[PDB]
RNA sequence: CCGAGCCUGGUGAUAGCUGGUUGUCCAAGAUAGAAUCUUAGUUCAACUUUAAAUUUGCCCACAGAACCAAAUCCCCUU
């Protein structure tokens, strides 16, 4: 497919260029900093 | 020697203030502006019966546009181009 | 002054050890071996932590139930105290009820 | 004791380099320094407004000085220049008062003449000719 | 802060632009790495944009050194003995072009 | 489970569902997972439509 | 100039005077600090800006006989 | 302090070409190189060999032309100034301080082949006027007079 | 701890060209771990700062402080090493360039107070540093004259500029 | 430091109470009430926040709201 042709063009897939699907990993909220510290919600 | 009991500008005993000439003039200026406002609102163009429905089409259409946006809210598309573009982070010369 | 005045000794890592070169091997033994084995039994570790995740309270309860008999006396007492404390904390304290 | 902070020094120095020119223990003690570097920056932010205001006041004072040197008063000078339709701002008015005294005397003469023309029109109260320098150039 | 920093007066290098304008940028040195992921934008800038910049600025000597490095950098030497190493580490090609043009327009 | 020009599929779905709605149906096209989402319940009509197209 | 000066109302005619200038530098200002602080409310913000700047050299002022 | 030649990133021919192009002058390359070569460098390298053309002709031509051209400019701008005042102005403009300042900010020191660093002010002045001479031989009296105007009346 | 003075004594200079000033000799000396307070030793050193060697020796010999006696010993042995090892010509041709006292390594001892209270005593130790320079003592800086004051005031008045304008 | 010794353990006792709660930046964001051994708290409601779905939301024209003052409710236009 066109996607596989793009793969042939693109650099090699290794363990160094792997990314999660965007939206799957909601960031952790931890109580540090001005906004989330102090009374920590 | 002369002290106002408690706080100056609150309570039963307050420090008296007096009206200055420029304050009086400021109020008079604003009074003139709003008297002119009275006049220009005192001459109306149409009457209520003559204006009863002259904007219904435009108002309705504007609300329909609002509804169309609020209903067209939806998630965006996703692309092979972006997902495979992330592979360039190891694009080396040689 | 909490900072080293000299560079630390170089940390050379051999990316091609036996262990690194064969990491991940046989992790598909179930779906490539007629489901005779499982990665859960490929796991090696404490007998009470093979193929089971749990939180801290669950881990403590599981360890006490499985290896509590053949456990040192002071460690068992500490585990009992830990379980009691965790029970109180998880069941009576927090922000969401 | 895994995951300790190792660049606390560089953070302390980030604050201290701005604390360096102060007087007392607040030039080297991080707690005392940071409670004053914050107060310094907050003034560096309000001092912008204050600088603008003070510069305008300085211009007004210098313009008043020169105007009184020519026997005129500052309100008269400013108002009559506006009426004459010269839109030089107070900065360049002060610059001319200091560096271009003859040009400033010319400006003061023009403003005085406009004031006299205004007095003449007010006293006449009729439909006399408007006045040579009281004429308004119109734009469309 | 002003009180805690130096200050100077508005000036030119050698009454620049009285008779003619002389570009004050003299040398640009580009330290770039062949294999560093931090040097991707720099590599692409050397690929596509450096030649046209060199043609547009015949009075600037651009040295490009490809060597193993973790932070690609730029050293800006001006006619009056100035020097400006700026990090182009993890910058896009458009950002690097913008920075290089700003260096060219600097005194 | 869509292979090929999912944008062509989007165009076909839009111009087939438009008469049934009046407005153009709101859709999301995902090419990674070759899938197409439409705001609203159109399962029966889309199943019949795909049957009649041959899939 | 010395002994005479011309005043626009408010602008002088372009046939009368030309100012010729030359763009000689395009630079950035030194970093400016915007810090906001409110006490007892944990209010503190810091921002650093660099306004763009242009250095222009005034080359010539020329007048022409047109009065 | 060490000379830019010994500092790492350096290419003499590229530097020469960039010097000419940033000055917007069509120099002749050999003339410019001989206008940067001084006699002290020749003697020092001869000693180093023990362990070609100098500046003199180009420097003298540039110096004489600078005297003549600055004199003409000055006495045409200020016809009521006497010979003493004109000569003193010309000597100030072709003086050591002004010439070395201009040469340093025009990156003549970086390209100067000499024996000592920093380049002695006399050596710098000689090399600057040798550059003037090379420009005179290359472009002509009108263009080099424009150069002289541009870089000394501005001083 | 750090002991850099004793190597400042060991810095060596390249040979001297026959047409430059003679480069007066410098000698560093110090006594470490002196049972005495650094503040008081500072008083003694500030007393003998900038004197001639013999003048300092006399003042110390007739001062009433244990620190004075110790500093006198250090000065005497410094003069000895000066004209024994650093090629100083005349043992009186030396003056005190630097004279400072530094804190030493102390000890903590309890001080029994009343009730059940206690205090921590410090067995104070100090160091003494001295630098001797060959040559007569430099002349003391003369007090400012009214001519100098008026000159400086005039320099300020003539250095005024018109502020915040063109 | 005996209105009930001291030490170890249960024990990380409990505390609607005080104190504390550690990077950067942006945004929305201010308080009708009811119960409660409750009024130093909490639950519901009110207000606030986010994400989704849909269509009306505020201002209001006239007419219309009881016998024994300022105003309000309702409300099409706009
Ligand atoms: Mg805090
Ligand atoms: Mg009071
Ligand atoms: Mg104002
Ligand atoms: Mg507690
Ligand atoms: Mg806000
Ligand atoms: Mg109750
Ligand atoms: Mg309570």
């Amino acid at each position: 497919a066109r996607a596989l042709d793009l793969l042939r063009g693109l650099p090699r897939v290794s363990l160094a260029n792997l990314k999660p699907n965007p939206g799957s990993k909601k960031p952790e909220r931890r109580p540090r900093g001005r906004r989330r510290g102090r009374k920590c919600g | 020697r002369g002290r106002i009991p408690g706080r100056q500008w609150i309570g039963k005993h307050r420090r008296p203030r007096f009206v200055s000439l420029r304050a009086k003039q400021n109020m008079i200026r604003r009074l003139e502006i709003e008297a002119e406002n009275h006049y220009w609102l005192s001459m109306p163009y149409m009457t209520r019966e003559q204006e009863r429905g002259h904007a219904a089409v435009r108002r309705r259409e504007a609300f329909e546009a609002i509804k169309a946006a609020a209903t067209s809210k939806f998630p965006p598309h996703r692309f092979i181009a972006d997902q495979l573009d992330h592979l360039n982070v190891t694009k080396k010369w040689s | 002054i909490g900072i080293r005045l000299t560079l630390p000794p170089p940390k050379v890592v051999d990316r091609w050890n036996e262990k690194r070169a064969m990491f991940g091997v046989y992790d598909n033994i179930g779906i490539l071996g007629n489901f005779e084995k499982h990665p859960k039994e490929l796991i090696r570790g404490p007998i009470w932590l093979r193929g089971w995740k749990g939180n801290e309270l669950q881990r403590c309860i599981r360890k006490r139930k499985m290896v509590g008999s053949r456990m040192f006396a002071d460690d068992l007492h500490n585990l009992n105290k830990r379980i009691r404390y965790l029970y109180k904390h998880f069941n009576r304290h927090g922000k969401f009820r | 004791l895994r995951n300790r902070v190792t660049d606390r020094y560089f953070r302390i120095q980030e604050v201290l380099k701005h604390a360096r020119h102060f007087r007392g223990r607040k030039n080297r003690c991080y707690r005392l320094a940071v409670r004053t570097v914050i107060r310094a920056f907050v003034k560096c932010t309000k001092a912008r407004y204050l600088k603008k205001k003070n510069m305008r006041t300085l211009w007004i004072n210098r313009i008043t000085a020169a105007s009184q040197e020519h026997g005129l008063k500052y309100p008269a000078l400013i108002g009559n220049l506006v009426k004459c339709q010269v839109e030089l701002n107070r900065k360049v008015l002060a610059d001319l008062a200091i560096y271009e005294p003859k040009t400033f005397k010319s400006l003061a003469a023009l403003a005085s003449r406009r004031r006299h023309e205004g007095f003449a029109a007010a006293l006449g109260d009729g439909k006399e000719p408007e006045g040579i320098f009281s004429r308004v150039v119109q734009y469309h | 802060t002003a009180r805690g920093t130096p200050s100077r007066f508005l000036a030119s290098v050698l009454h620049n632009g009285l008779g003619r304008y002389v570009q004050q940028l003299q040398r640009l040195s580009f330290s770039v790495s062949r294999d560093g992921a931090s040097s991707r934008g720099a590599r692409e800038f050397v690929e596509r944009e450096v030649i046209d910049f060199a043609r547009r600025n015949p009075g600037v000597v651009i040295y490009v050194n490809s060597r193993p490095c973790c932070v690609p950098r730029v050293v800006a030497e001006y006619l009056n003995g100035a020097v400006r190493e700026e990090s182009i580490h993890c910058k896009s090609v458009e950002e690097i072009s913008t920075l290089v043009q700003k260096l060219a327009d600097q005194s | 489970k869509v292979e090929g020009d999912i944008w062509a599929l989007q165009k076909d779905v839009e111009d087939f569902l438009s008469p049934l709605l009046g407005k153009t149906p709101v859709t999301q096209v995902n090419e990674v997972t070759g899938t197409l989402r439409i705001k609203g319940y159109f399962d029966q009509e889309l199943k019949a439509w795909l049957l009649e197209k041959g899939f | 100039a010395d002994n005479f000066t011309l005043l626009g109302k408010p602008l002088l005619g372009k046939d009368l005077v030309r100012v010729e200038a030359t763009v000689i530098e395009k630079t950035e200002s030194w970093p400016r600090i915007i810090m906001r602080f409110r006490k007892r409310k944990n209010f503190k913000k810091k921002r650093i800006v660099t306004t763009p700047q242009t250095v222009l050299r005034i080359n010539s002022i020329e007048i022409a006989p047109c009065l | 302090p060490v000379r830019r030649s010994e500092k790492p990133n350096w290419d003499y021919h590229a530097e020469i070409q960039a010097f000419g192009h940033r000055l917007q002058e069509n120099f002749s390359l050999d003339l410019l190189k001989t206008a940067f070569v001084n006699s002290c460098y020749i003697k020092s390298e001869e000693a180093k060999r023990q362990q070609l053309k100098s500046n003199q002709e180009l420097s003298e031509q540039g110096t004489s032309f600078s005297q003549t051209c600055l004199t003409q400019f000055l006495e045409d701008e200020y016809p009521d100034m006497p010979t003493e005042g004109i000569k003193n102005l010309v000597d100030f403009l072709t003086g050591e301080e002004v010439v070395c300042h201009v040469a340093r900010n025009l990156a003549v020191e970086q390209l100067t082949l000499s024996e000592e660093f920093p380049v002695p002010p006399a050596v710098l002045q000689q090399t600057f006027f040798a550059v003037i001479g090379a420009l005179l031989q290359s472009s002509g009296p009108e263009r080099t007079a424009l150069f002289i105007r541009d870089f000394l009346i501005t001083q | 701890i750090s002991r850099k003075w004793e190597k400042k004594n060991k810095i060596v200079y390249p040979p001297q060209l026959p047409g430059e000033p003679r480069r007066p000799a410098e000698i560093y000396h110090c006594r470490r771990q002196i049972k005495y307070s650094k503040d008081k030793m500072w008083y003694l050193a500030k007393l003998i700062r900038g004197m001639s060697i013999d003048q300092a020796l006399a003042q110390l010999e007739f001062n009433d402080k244990k620190g004075a006696k110790i500093i006198k010993e250090v000065l005497l042995e410094a003069q000895d090493m000066a004209v024994r090892d650093h090629n100083v010509e005349f043992r009186s041709n030396l003056y005190i360039a630097e004279s400072t006292s530094g804190r030493g390594q102390c000890l903590k001892r309890i001080r029994y107070h009343g009730r059940g209270r206690f205090g921590i005593m410090e067995k104070v130790y100090c160091h003494y540093f001295v630098k001797l320079v060959e040559g007569p003592p430099p002349p003391p800086e003369p007090p400012k004259t009214a001519v100098a004051h008026a000159k400086e005031y005039i320099q300020q008045l003539r250095s005024r500029t018109i502020v915040h304008t063109l």
